[PDB]
DNA sequence: GGAGCGGATCTCGCA
DNA sequence: GCTGCGAGATCCGCTCC
DNA sequence: GGAGCGGATCTCGCA
DNA sequence: GCTGCGAGATCCGCTCC
């Protein structure tokens, strides 16, 4: 749990995997994997722009 | 979306030419930096690709190197079915086009890490093939390995003895029963249904037990 | 059998495989695969039932080494002396439980004698004597002796004698050492004998040469009768022949062939 | 299944040990120099080297009843039972094999000159010229039994596949969503048949709109 | 569970190798390695996903050769010259194409360096550099070199590019060649990988 | 239909199409050799018509 | 956020705080010009707040 | 049906008969060149048969 | 909330408090605090 | 009632 | 004588503690 | 069982 | 201090005669 968190963090730093991959590999919670992947500056910089749309008056 | 089906395409990335092969079933990808788009380079790359693992079919579009005299001879020599898509229809090879996005987006991350471009390509192959682990928790390489392992024909040839049975069936059009159409060899027998290969249409059909009868076995 | 001969021939022309690989892949008889491999000009320009014999000693005792080229089967037995009579005893006692067809050996005092060649002539198994100048043979022979002699000391203390360790070495090598899908070398040999025995059923009735005519079908048009052509092998309604013009093997059904009296 | 027996014979002031098989009929001969247990031990381990037995039955012997002998045979892991056999079939087979081998060796006397060559040649003739059933040698039927048991033990591999697959259908002229995952029932050339959960009906789907997945946990 | 005591007893009685025990009892690879290390006779004197790396000269052509010890799978490429950068690129591509776990090689300039050692620790693969002690790797790699050069000599005139001939030789020696129970040196590797995957999934 | 060799019958060889119904024997067509054969009635098992 | 000039989008700028969140677009505060701007949802990249 | 040259679609031509109907595309017969052509579904206009 | 996990762990080692206080004063999710106090042998053995 | 969680749904850009 | 595609975000409705 | 029929669903191109 | 949209084809599932 806590012990393998640095291992998952360094693995994502080295390879830039996905949150689902980290959760399925190291058994960390999905929330923890989401927090790790969202905190990656490289991932944030190259992420695709948000897709929200509205409607006319 | 075949099992041993591969789609090949070229792409450009900052004065670099990359040739990409995409497996339809598993989703495994293989990219290589190529100096140009000549026929000889494509032939060398494709026969190396065949050497690494054995495919059965290829899909590509019109191109100076995809279609020519020497390349078709090479593909016939290897024994690979080649299909060419409709011209001016890039949507035909949709899978490789989408993998182009999935490759460029990930490769953007690994450029600063490695000084060599080929190193970045190998790293993105790592992170897109082995470290993906998407879906149920199986990487595309695992799916490809499993499919290749189960493809062995010696397993199917282990047993040569099996019970053989024949059956009588009739068609069903708009709920109106037809007439019995010859004896047919049973393909597989389950519960509540059966499968029959119609020779007149040369197609596989499913018939419920209410429209299926069995001939007496030889005695 | 008959149908897939041209496929095997063209595959070998493309890739230059070996007779054993062709036999295991396309299911063609071993004789046919050997004929195809031997007729290759490039190959002219490693097989089952092929063994090599080398001399070695340990603790001042005489021991013989029998290494199979394909199955990797090693056999050994205590030998009283290096004389010709004792050598013949061991050589034909080796055939007592094995059925090989080829053998290679170097020059030795007991290898050549006035009665040695006539004795193997009765057996009928072809044997060739020469100098193994091939670097592959030199490096292959070296590893076998080390592999067999390393296992000797692993079981000496509780066995009484060296002849007791003789069987222990074979137990270590031929029984437990397994590759592939847990296949032992003796399993490989036994399985090889299975497909080796099949061709006897076909060659039993094929030991009598016949000449027959063949007719080539072209778009449903019989054309004419051509020949005579030698019948290569028989099948269930299929006969393979050699084409004089195109120099390719052709397959014809049993309904387009006649019998020519000798 | 895989039963072996031992019997000794005396001829010309010499002792010959014979290994006999019951189900198949394997016969092996060797010249025993002395009655010391070392020769019996080395012969047994040589036989274990050249053969793969599972069960062995034999009578009593002066050297057989020895703590070292039982320790060695348990080291090899083979089983053995004491007591004189009471099966008439085994006695008849042993007697017939012994009389046949004696007749063959006494008929073959003039052809040879040596002795060990003579024993091994008699072994060759007995193990080769013996045609049983459809002209099958005892070694031939032995290897037949070995390959049959091997293939019947390894046949389970082809049965434990149970691969999983996805599927999709065409609705209103357009492909549908990837329904699944699910287990395929029967897969032939061109198409496979699968069980649907939405309507509980069997559906046949071609190979051009399916994906293959190993079974989950 | 009882397979572990059975393997321990059998190794005590006969002292076989780890690969045979793994194949014939299905025991975990770690347990087999532990049993092997616990044998003093074996210690004082053929692993899955174990590779050997070597260089080959072919009438001025430099060839990098990777040989799998357990399965006769050969991966050959052409290298411009013996350089650390080229070797690192080649080894990263090799790790990209396969899933290795250990590597063995000799003492060389490009083989032994701080950069390449750091990169291999980055990948996470055990490395062993030194003179081989098991009298099997040297003979196996010699046979691989001999067969590779023989096939390259045979198949060179058929194709135009040298890399084309190398690919053809790899095809012949990895897929088309067969042995044992009609199995190829490439199907054996796939079977071993599938067995490792299923064992890892079953355990954790 | 089953073949007989010196009084020893063979196997049913699977179903086959009939040609003509004679008295005491019938004529059938072989698929392996494309040869017309004659089989006695006692060696022929009739397939009942659909019910 | 990024600003489009002559149709071509500009380089990404930020990070900044969402002063007013709207479904169609948002309002952001610029440091270079000290002026308020409205950016559509197609030119924004939501990120967790840094620390 | 219409034919695309250098990406730009051409003028509509026909009407003609659908020789082979396929989900991805169809095959049509040309009168000017007396040659078979394959046209994707995005360049076709289905109409009832004229009389 | 990952950066303060080692700091929270060393604070737990210094004080040996309960999971609820750690969650409520550090912002750590409740499950993580429960697992942290489960890993604590002293906190586990006295329950 | 708090809690995380599996999955349906959305757009956009490869050519 | 053939073909669109999915990665990366976001909530609902769910059930379990 | 034939019959039409209301409605969910699809893509593409305005700028 | 705000925003995507629908016309024009095609079948399913329906019920009614
Ligand atoms: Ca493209
Ligand atoms: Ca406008
Ligand atoms: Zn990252
Ligand atoms: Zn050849
Ligand atoms: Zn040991
Ligand atoms: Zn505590």
């Amino acid at each position: 749990w806590i012990e393998n968190i640095p291992l998952a963090e360094e693995e994502h730093n080295k390879w830039h995997q996905d949150a689902v991959s980290l959760h399925l590999e190291f058994g960390i919670p999905r929330t923890a994997a989401e927090d790790i992947v969202q905190q990656c500056d490289v991932c944030q910089e190259n992420k695709m722009p948000s897709t929200l749309r509205g409607s006319n008056k | 979306r075949g099992i041993d089906h591969w789609q090949v395409d070229y792409t450009h990335y900052e004065d670099k030419i990359i040739l990409v092969w995409v497996e339809t079933n598993s989703g495994l990808i293989y990219a290589e930096r190529v100096k140009g788009e000549t026929g000889q380079e494509f032939r060398v790359q494709t026969m190396k690709w065949y050497a690494m693992f054995a495919p059965k079919s290829l899909q590509s579009d019109n191109g100076p190197a995809f279609v020519a005299e020497s390349t078709q001879l090479l593909m016939k020599y290897l024994g690979i079915e080649h299909t060419t898509g409709i011209p001016w229809n890039p949507q035909s090879q949709a899978l490789v086009e989408r993998t182009h996005q999935t490759l460029k987006n990930t490769l953007e991350k690994l450029i600063p890490m490695f000084n060599a471009f080929e190193s970045a390509l190998a790293g993105t192959l790592i992170t897109l093939n082995i470290k993906r682990k998407g879906g149920l928790g199986t990487s595309p390489m695992d799916i490809f390995i499993f499919n290749k392992e189960q493809q062995r024909i010696q397993q199917q040839s282990k047993s040569k003895q099996e019970k053989i049975r024949f059956c009588y069936y009739r068609t069903r059009k708009r709920g109106h029963p037809g007439e019995w159409q010859g004896p047919t060899q049973v393909l597989w027998g389950g519960d509540g249904a059966i499968v029959v290969k119609d020779r007149g249409t040369d197609r596989y059909l499913v018939i419920a037990n209410k429209d299926v009868k069995f001939i007496p076995p030889p005695k | 059998w008959i149908e897939n001969i041209p496929l095997a021939e063209e595959e070998h022309n493309k890739w230059h495989q070996d007779a054993v690989s062709l036999h295991l892949e396309f299911g063609i008889p071993r004789t046919a695969a050997e004929d195809i491999v031997q007729q290759c000009d490039v190959c002219q320009e490693r097989g089952i039932d092929h063994w090599q014999v080398d001399y070695t000693h340990y603790e001042d005792k005489i021991i013989l080494v029998w290494v199979e080229t394909n199955s990797g089967l090693i056999y050994a037995e205590r030998v009283k002396g290096e004389t010709g009579q004792e050598f013949r005893v061991q050589t034909m006692k080796w055939y007592a439980m094995f059925a090989p067809k080829s053998l290679q050996s170097d020059n030795g005092p007991a290898f050549v004698a006035e009665s040695t060649q006539l004795l193997m002539k009765y057996l009928g198994i072809e044997h060739t004597t020469g100098i193994p100048w091939n670097p592959q043979s030199q490096a292959l022979v070296e590893r076998t002796h080390q592999t067999l002699k390393n296992t000797l000391e692993k079981l000496i203390p509780m066995f009484n004698a060296f002849e007791s360790a003789l069987a222990g070495t074979l137990i270590t090598l031929n029984i437990k050492r397994k590759g592939g899908l847990g296949t032992s070398p003796m399993d490989i040999f036994i399985f090889n004998k299975e497909q080796q025995r099949i061709q006897q059923q076909s060659k039993s009735k094929q030991e009598k040469i016949r000449f027959c005519y063949y007719r080539t079908r072209k778009r449903g048009h019989p054309g004419e009768w051509q020949g005579p052509t030698q019948v290569l092998w028989g099948g269930d309604g299929a006969i393979v022949v050699k084409d004089r013009g195109t120099d390719r093997y052709l397959v014809i059904a049993n309904k387009d062939v006649k019998f020519i009296p000798p």
